[PDB]
RNA sequence: CCUGCGGCGGCCGCAGGAAGAGGAACGGAGCGAGUCCCCGGGGCGCGAUUCCCUGAGCUGUGGGACGUGCACCCAGGACUCGCUCACACAUG
């Protein structure tokens, strides 16, 4: 997978086929994560995720 | 008496003060009646279930053992069994629509 | 460069390996690349782990998304198994005898460099939690 | 070999550096395993220490004596003992029970060291209530335990909550309060009960049912020997100067008063011979005394251990060996290290 | 001076007040009502309750038949009860205020104890592992009563936290929050059994009552007695009305629904709350959703239940805003005024034409 | 001071003061088709509302998954109908569907919509799409120019032909370059499409337009009618822990980050506010008639797509406006709409048609047999009824 | 009993088993006193509070 | 062999074992897939396989036939098919 | 020392006593407890000012919470008994020759230690009252 | 004629309808009773041999013995059958 990408100042993503930004920092991979529906370790992740205040329920609620 | 069939209840965790901790593992997570009789594939009674604890889809139990047993005599990951009647569904424990 | 790294890090990457941690536990990785004891990726590890091998897990702190290994250090904790964050995937990948990068490797004991391997073991157990 | 206190007791190797360690640390005892194979210690950080019989003696200069297991409890250890039937051949008898505050009474490994069972006693609420006194059974089959106004009756077979009770006390009438020792006649179908309560009171093994209620102590008793005659037995209490000597014949009023220096409230132990004839009790002051019990039991020997209280005596069951164990509490004002040791007491 | 404060530091249900929608700003005052921390001490003490900080011996019905000696009172409620040996955060409701206690009673509840284990573990890291495996919706045995054997039962433990272990004499100190009814003398039995060494709770206390807690306003029972004999012997309100606050406090979580004083005794007598007299109402009003109807003085008159939304109310002309669940004020506080409006009297008066 | 403040609210006496001024709302932060509900023309005020339903955001979870969707970022191994496949047995849940078929190797925008939602599916597949993609050329070219020149040639209505049929039209609205790498020969291309647009076809035009040849390395979904990556974008670990997270710890709140409802889609359209008993007729195949409108958007054209909405702010339908605002505005009677798509369920709100008072004087002229049985007129009939009474069936 | 606490800087109770907190300071038992409801020194109590300016009336007043 | 030809399109620069092509066929008229493609002389060069652009101004690439080279054809060189292989935009348009 | 101590004490521990005081206090009760001739806790002390037998009543300056022994201050200003505070409860249950803490503790007058009690009786009655 | 659902992009089949869109007191409150839900002998004080006790037994900020007295063991919610007060669209 080439595809890579860094936030703007405005928020939204800055698409590239380099592995580092303008500023430095390593680009993220565009794609999301490997799924597969026999996966059991939600309570792994959630654990964890709560630990690091980055679980969804965490964050700033959307606007609607 | 013995009865005429036994399903699985769940696996052998470490003892815990001459009684044997279990985590539950019945097909559509069924939880076991308190004090109904440990059994072991055999169908030989190894004692009662004391305790259940633990979360509603990933919960244990406690096993009062009988009167000749001792908690050093099970296995790590060793199977127990119980007579289907004295499960109850997890339907009821959840909450009323 | 290892303070440079820290720009690159992930939410969920502590407790990081300081900086002479990070060079004592390449050597115990390369060490065991060449006796064949490492277990290398996420496929790998979590089948190993699950198995029931014991060692020591060195993840990646540049990983992302982090859903691809966030899992693994709750499985060590069932397990009573150490793990620690390094800075980077690629330093690790390299150190691991391979071309590509790689986001998380279990080093396992061995005759040959137990001295080298227990310096990093209790180093790593005694890590603070944040 | 055989006892003799015509000489003093000729010194042997004991431990002091080890219970030097915490700051004001100081043994609550000792007790020989009843096959004579080693030495069992409690002491104030709540550590039980075994030490094995000194392998010097059957080889003169001795090393330090070093404990062959550590045990560690997590509270203020109220009693413990060895298993009644223990013989070192077998690894099934060789293990020491011990209660321990808000604890379960819990069984140790004699070789190993590792928690083997725990037996738990429960109020009526359903919470755990420590034990201040163990003793098993001359048979070994069951482990009777004091309480406040009651004692319970586990069965060593089944380790558990499981267990009979029996009330001592019951619509203010009775033995009252914390039951501190048990100890069975050698001979007799009965066990006698201390309290710290200062009455004495005896029971029917089978039943529980009290023979006689007896009192005499001006202090809470602490402790209880049976003679080997089965019909003589002694006691001995906290802040209390006399051990009163008993008969189950001519029973209600204590025989005799033997003097001994206790200004603590402590468990200040006392010993028979395997034989029965000489009695050993420790003191407050330090001075081990020594009384023939074959009338008044006559005083053979005093002697000095240390410039310390002597806690514990123990008496060795086919050699003549005597151990002490010693130190008290230290109390403080506004802004000698304690010890084990062994003694040869056989004849010229 | 009353000018000069914001909206937002005006006193408990009349609090951000300006952020209400607004249907319509006139209404004929009455002087008929008080802000309610200016009710006349007996009224004041009638509609209050107190926050205490339960002793460690007695049980938590013979504390409050205490307060109940003390103040004067024949009514009292307390939202939970704690057991003999436990302290902590007790919401005990006075008279009129006891119609709130199932709402204080089912609310989450805090604790911080000390479980006691009966062997060595590894450390304070595996007592921590054993709390978060007991997070979450868990099966718990109610204890026996009367020899009733209650079934097995959920009750939710929201977090978990280990504060402190001495591996001395193996305490560890948990803080909990958990749903109401939970058992955590039985959480302290589990927790010794999944460690496999064995348990039991050593102490415990309660930290929160759903709104109260022992952060602030918490009095001793000392200031309770102490409070009442300032007022006996010295005639001074002063201690009494910091020790005792009105039951608006417990409130000022629900969405707020402020009527004309015309609706006010209407709604007392056991009127539904129509829409004529809605003179602001809140954001985030849903159907079947419990709200407090108030007076433009902050006085909560009942507990009622939505059935109209926020938008709705904003479309309609008429008609049933919400339905009562409980009336809190008095009969008569206010006058009747029902009948005058202009509906209303077009109504009776065709009626008799 | 903090104690000044506390000695003012024990002395002073405070009360919500009368006032003459106009009392004006703020319905700028309502959520979802409530927007800006201040800013729609009123017909009417006089109604009864029922108690019913719910404001979509805050119905109960059975009913909130139900009438709702996930913005998901599609994973890179499996096919759009076994990702929705693995939604609907996690949710345990019915029926589920999405807003256009991404290629098993193809990640990103896949608005998965849930049993009721999914009567959507057919507008959001319509909808237009935007993609990020790399072309692979076969040989080298003199620069970036001549790529971006080719993306500027396929702008507009193109031929196209789908992979291994017939010829088909699919517009391109716009295209752009975001950067071209000459050692591997991989540029990356940004493109606004309609649906159904191959994008593994324009990647070959690209290349034979060059000249040197060309095809797909990879390709992302950014955006799917409304929503996009930036927008509540959500993975299928997110859906699986959020389920998990409901069933095991008896929290809601990681589910509701998950799934919105699906007046999220809709929010675009212009509204049309029913009356609470006009609700269920439309839910049965009722034209949607003027003595049930509250309220009515501006702007509203003849033929334009609406939503039909009740006063809690659920989407009834979608339907087809007949009449314009100005002439909702100004006419007695009529036919404002007819039903395009009903997404609400029959008797969600209850069955309150033939109550009124001309359609129960219209029942009891049957009755009375001055209408035949199926309400059409006859020679008894009064020149006053058979006049006024405009039959919309004609 | 066993639970003590000290306030950190914002004024939250901190748990703790030990005597002393990280300052040096003593660490109060979490428990307020026993309570009888036949005590008969309420005038006492006030009296000396008042007297060192500790009396609750006298405290700043909560907001509310 | 065809009975008549009209004019396909021009010659534009080859592909990979293809030429492509600009139509400029009367009307904007669509060629159908798999036609023959013939020189000035009704001899054929390839077959039509892929058709790709906008609507008004569209391409065409040729599968020559095994005979022929890409490399070998003139610049703007006009190419033919029969016209019953054509198609009207009022086809695909609407 | 004393003045780490000094952090410790109540809102309400006046007239708190001097450092050469503190040892003259803590000296006249090792004599009375040695002799017989004094109270400890405050369910005892309670009970004896009461009564109205006289003495000095000494108070440990660092008890919290204040509610356990508040009311006694004012106990002796009713009777006019002489009272005064030290800086910590260890110290007062130390002096009085015991491990565990108290928080008040009332010296009876006696013939073996009267100088020591009348020299003590001195300067707590001739301390500055707030 | 409309809608919904399913089958193979239009038709087929099945199902629900045929809809003009009503109602400015509907049908409430507060008590009391019966029945369910909820629902871990102890707590407090005083007296005398300082009533005993710094126990290694929790414990002097409290533990115990004997006299003695005292106050606790509800309050809520739901259902059901009474009594009381209303039957209220909220006065520009």
């Amino acid at each position: 997978m080439f595809l890579q990408y860094y936030l703007n100042e405005q928020g939204d993503r800055v698409y590239t086929l380099k592995k580092f930004d303008p500023m430095g920092q390593q680009t993220c991979s565009a794609h999301p994560a490997r799924f597969s529906p026999d996966d059991k370790y939600s309570r792994h992740r959630i654990t964890i995720k709560k630990r690091f205040k980055v679980l969804m329920t965490q964050q700033p609620r959307p606007v609607l | 008496g013995p009865p005429e069939r036994v399903v699985l209840l769940g696996e052998f965790l470490h003892p815990c003060e001459d009684d044997i901790v279990c985590k539950c593992t019945t097909d559509e997570n069924k939880v076991p009646y308190f004090n109904a009789p440990v059994y072991l594939e055999n169908k030989e009674q190894i004692g009662k279930v004391d305790e259940i604890f633990g979360q509603l889809r990933d919960f244990y139990f406690s096993v009062k053992l009988s009167e000749n047993m001792k908690a050093s005599s099970f296995k790590k990951l060793q199977k127990f069994y119980i007579d289907p009647y004295k499960l109850l569904p997890l339907q009821r424990f959840l909450p009323r629509p | 460069t290892y303070q440079e790294l820290l720009v690159n890090q992930n939410p969920i990457a502590q407790p990081l390996a300081s900086r002479r941690l990070t060079r004592k536990l390449y050597k115990c990785i390369k060490k065991a690349v060449k006796q064949k004891q490492i277990r290398r990726g996420v496929k790998e590890v979590q089948k190993f782990v699950n198995k029931g091998e014991k060692g020591i897990m060195v993840l990646a702190g540049d990983t992302l998304p982090i859903e691809v290994y966030c899992h693994l250090p709750v499985m060590c904790e069932d397990r009573n198994l150490p793990y620690v964050y390094i800075p980077s995937k690629t330093d690790l990948g390299a150190a691991a005898g391979s071309k590509r990068p790689t986001c998380v490797i279990m080093v396992k004991p061995h005759e040959e460099y137990q001295e080298a391997y227990d310096e990093c073991l209790e180093e790593v157990q005694s890590l603070p939690l944040p | 070999w055989n006892y003799s206190f015509s000489q003093l007791p000729r010194f042997l190797s004991g431990s002091w550096s080890e219970f030097s360690t915490q700051p004001e640390n100081f043994l609550k005892g000792c007790k020989w395993a009843p096959d004579g194979s080693c030495i069992l210690t409690n002491s104030a950080d709540n550590i039980l220490r075994i030490y094995n019989l000194p392998p010097e003696l059957y080889h003169v200069e001795y090393a330090e004596m070093v404990p062959v297991l550590r045990m560690v409890e997590g509270d203020t250890i109220y009693d413990y003992c060895w298993y009644s039937l223990m013989s070192s051949a077998q690894p099934d008898t060789s293990y020491v029970a011990s209660s321990s505050r808000e604890n379960p009474i819990h069984i140790w490994d004699a070789f190993t060291g590792e928690l083997r069972a725990s037996f738990r006693a429960y109020n009526h609420l359903d919470e755990l209530t420590a034990a201040h006194s163990l003793c098993f059974s001359p048979d070994g089959s069951q482990l009777f335990c004091g309480f406040n106004r009651t004692v319970r009756v586990f069965s060593t077979a089944r380790p558990g909550r499981d267990c009979e009770v029996r009330a001592t006390f019951a619509k203010k009438q009775g033995q009252s309060g914390i039951i501190s020792c048990i100890a069975f006649s050698p001979a007799q179908p009965l066990y006698a009960c201390g309290s710290y309560g200062r009455s004495l009171g005896l029971y029917a093994w089978d039943d529980g049912s009290p023979l006689a209620l007896l009192g005499g102590h001006q202090g809470g008793i602490t402790h209880l020997c049976f003679h080997p005659d089965g019909n003589r037995f002694f006691s001995g209490a906290r802040k209390d100067a006399e051990l009163l000597c008993w008969d189950l014949r001519q029973s209600g009023y204590p025989l005799w008063s033997l003097g001994r220096e206790v200004t603590t409230n402590q468990r200040i132990y006392f010993d028979l011979d395997p034989t029965g004839q000489f009695l050993v009790s420790g003191s407050t002051s330090g001075a081990v005394s020594v009384w023939d019990t074959d009338g008044k039991p006559e005083p053979v020997l005093s002697f000095l251990p240390q410039k310390d209280c002597t806690n514990g005596v123990s008496l060795h069951p086919s050699l003549p060996l005597l151990a002490t164990a010693s130190g008290q509490r230290v109390f403080p004002e506004p802004t000698l290290e304690c010890r084990l040791q062994l003694w040869w007491c056989g004849g010229a | 001076k009353v000018a000069k404060l914001d909206t937002s530091q005006w006193p408990l249900l009349l609090k951000n007040f300006d952020k209400l929608n607004v249907r319509t700003t006139h209404y004929t005052p009455l002087a008929c009502g008080s802000n309610p921390l200016k009710r006349e001490i007996g009224d004041y003490i009638r509609t209050g309750f107190i926050n205490l900080d339960k002793p460690s011996n007695p049980s938590s019905h013979e504390v409050v038949a205490w307060i109940r000696r003390i103040l004067r009172v024949e009514k009292t409620g307390h939202s939970g009860t704690l057991d003999p040996k436990v302290t902590g955060c007790l919401i005990v409701c006075i008279e009129r205020a006891t119609r709130l206690v199932k709402s204080q009673q089912s609310a989450g509840k805090e604790y911080v104890g000390i479980v006691r284990l009966h062997n060595a573990i590894e450390g304070g890291t595996q007592l921590s592992r054993a709390l978060e495996t007991l997070t979450g919706a868990l099966f718990q045995r109610p204890p026996l009563i009367a020899a009733v054997k209650r079934q097995l039962r959920v009750r939710t433990i929201y977090e978990s936290k280990m504060i402190e272990y001495d591996p001395e004499r193996r305490l560890g100190i948990f803080w909990v929050s958990c749903e109401a009814g939970t058992y955590i003398r039985t959480l302290c039995v589990h927790l010794g059994l999944l460690l496999g060494v064995g348990g039991q709770m050593q102490e415990l206390r309660r930290v929160r009552s759903g709104v109260m807690s022992e952060k602030d306003h918490m009095v001793t029972m000392h200031d309770v007695l102490d409070a009442q004999w300032l007022y006996d012997n010295h005639k001074d309100e002063s201690y009494l009305r910091r020790v005792v606050y009105p039951l608006e406090k417990l409130l000022t979580s629900h969405k707020r629904l402020v009527m004309k004083d015309s609706a006010v005794n209407a709604i007392c007598y056991g009127a539904k709350i129509m829409l004529p007299g809605v003179l602001r109402y809140e954001d985030g009003i849903e159907v079947n959703q419990e709200i407090v109807v108030i007076t433009t003085k902050g006085e909560a008159i009942c507990m009622a239940i939505a059935l109209m939304t926020t938008a709705v109310i904003s479309t309609c002309d008429h008609g049933i805003v919400a339905k009562i669940k409980r009336v809190i004020m008095e009969r008569d506080t206010y006058p009747r005024k029902w009948g005058l409006g202009p509906k209303a009297s077009q109504k009776k008066l065709m009626i008799k034409q």
